[PDB]
């Protein structure tokens, strides 16, 4: 049936037909005058900021292609998916970190691609989201392995850091703080909307 | 004839790369190649392209 | 006695590591803790390192 | 010789996990030491 994805990828373009363990941004839609003028500015500025997310995907793909075809070993978690599949309906789910019983180690692991398919849909209102994804690349370096794999994936981590130092420029930073307060207000209204409906 | 001494011609700023410190790895590969042969010499042409002096930063 | 001047103490860049997003959320929980417990004094030891120049 | 201060050579300049490794590794064997070389590489 639906895809067995645990990561919170979802936006206006697609990726909403999913079900994860922790928090999820499924979004197409789920007094009265403030709510309807709210919905009007939601549609308008969501279309404009969605075009800005697609432009961010355009200027991210130029480093994303090289950094996805250079290395492949971090494009897959070391713990395979079927151990987390039977937790949907050994490994135990806390707040969001999965715990293993045999060693006791804590993994925030992605498949080194959860960025391009997040910007396929698009909720990257700020470059701090790409900062957080590259910091999760560092977390995938940190959580599992010996010294060589940690320092080499920290090298690729800081390559992507040297890239996001080029994507994060203060004009785009001030535009992203404008749509950051807009999208903070958007996520607040959307959580109260999914609680009231 | 009994011990062929090798050579390693390396330039200055080709080691200094974009990424972050993969410029280290470009000489890590050289140093592990330096223990392929035992009589191996490393020639760094234009070492000021690698290591120049502190000026003000 | 019945009111509490609650004293929060931070250090020189104890908030500020090299990760960008942790100092922000640490300062948000800091000032939210200051806003809940209403009389409160926040101390930043070695503020020439937390706010360098 | 009933204790043994353990050497730890460290260079000057990622580095924060190796810092945690050298600080916690010196705090499981309590007779130990921490030595840093060229501190201006890590403290300009």
């Amino acid at each position: 049936g639906p895809t067995r994805r645990l990561f919170p990828t979802g936006g206006p373009f697609g990726g909403n037909d999913v079900t994860t363990i922790f928090g999820k941004n499924t979004n197409f839609y789920n007094p009265l005058s403030e709510k309807v003028v709210l919905r009007r500015k939601l549609k308008s500025f969501q279309h404009q900021d969605m075009r800005l997310k697609n432009v961010l995907k355009i200027k991210l793909s130029g480093l994303m292609d090289l950094f996805k075809n250079r290395y492949k070993r971090f494009r897959k978690p070391p713990i395979d998916d079927a151990f987390l599949v039977h937790l949907f309906e050994a490994y135990i789910k806390d707040e969001n970190m999965i715990l293993e019983v045999s060693t006791g180690r804590k993994f925030f692991n992605m498949d080194l691609d959860i960025v391009e398919e997040r910007l396929w849909n698009g909720y990257y209102s700020e470059p701090k989201q790409f900062l957080k994804d590259i910091e999760l690349i560092y977390r995938d370096a940190n959580t599992i392995g010996d010294r060589e794999r940690v320092i080499k994936a920290s090298e690729m981590f800081a390559n992507a850091q040297m890239g996001i130092e080029e994507i994060s420029t203060p004009d785009f930073i001030q535009e992203c703080k404008a749509t950051r307060q807009r999208d903070l207000e958007r996520q607040e209204l959307f959580l109260e909307d999914e609680e009231k409906r | 004839d009994e011990r062929k001494i090798t050579f390693f011609m390396r330039k200055g700023a080709d080691i200094l790369s974009k990424w972050v410190g993969e410029a280290e790895r470009q000489l890590r590969l050289l140093f592990e190649e330096a223990k392929k042969h035992q009589p191996s010499i490393i020639f760094f042409d234009e070492i000021d392209g690698l290591a120049p002096v502190r000026s003000s930063k």
